[PDB]
């Protein structure tokens, strides 16, 4: 599921489409990393399962697609930015 | 049999749905003065999680 299906359901949802100028949005693909907390501070640290158990936390890792939207300004000029990770 | 994979892939299509739906409401409601469009916050991460 994580390797294949995730991707698969990412890939083949539609294009968003938007509007005057028109706006389009596609997934480009997704990354996972390894299991991290968000403490409060912001602060990166890998989580452990056993003090997942003991602080009541959630043993989850983040998950990242990068996206690319082009706009459209009947201008000849379709503009696309890329953002990467999020 | 309906494993953790094919159980968490049918939980997660609706939710990306959800979340595209989403995006695509607060885009349309901002993009109709025409101003600009931002993506950080259009994105709600806590419908999937």
């Amino acid at each position: 599921f994580i390797q294949m299906s995730v991707q698969r359901i990412v890939e083949d949802a539609p294009p968003i489409d938007l509007q005057p100028p028109r706006y389009l949005l596609k997934f480009e693909q997704i990354y996972l990393s390894k299991p991290t907390h968000w403490e409060r501070d912001g602060a990166p640290s890998p989580m452990m399962p056993n003090e997942a158990r003991l602080r009541n936390l959630t043993y989850s890792a983040p998950l990242y697609v990068d996206i690319t939207k082009t706009v459209i300004k009947e201008g000849e000029e379709q503009l696309q930015t890329q953002h990467q990770k999020t | 049999l309906d494993l953790a994979g094919p159980l968490l892939a049918f939980l997660f299509r609706g939710m990306f749905k959800n979340l595209l739906k989403e995006v695509r409401i607060y885009a349309q409601k901002f993009i109709d003065r025409g101003k600009d469009f931002n993506l950080e916050l259009a994105i709600k991460t806590r419908i999937i999680s």
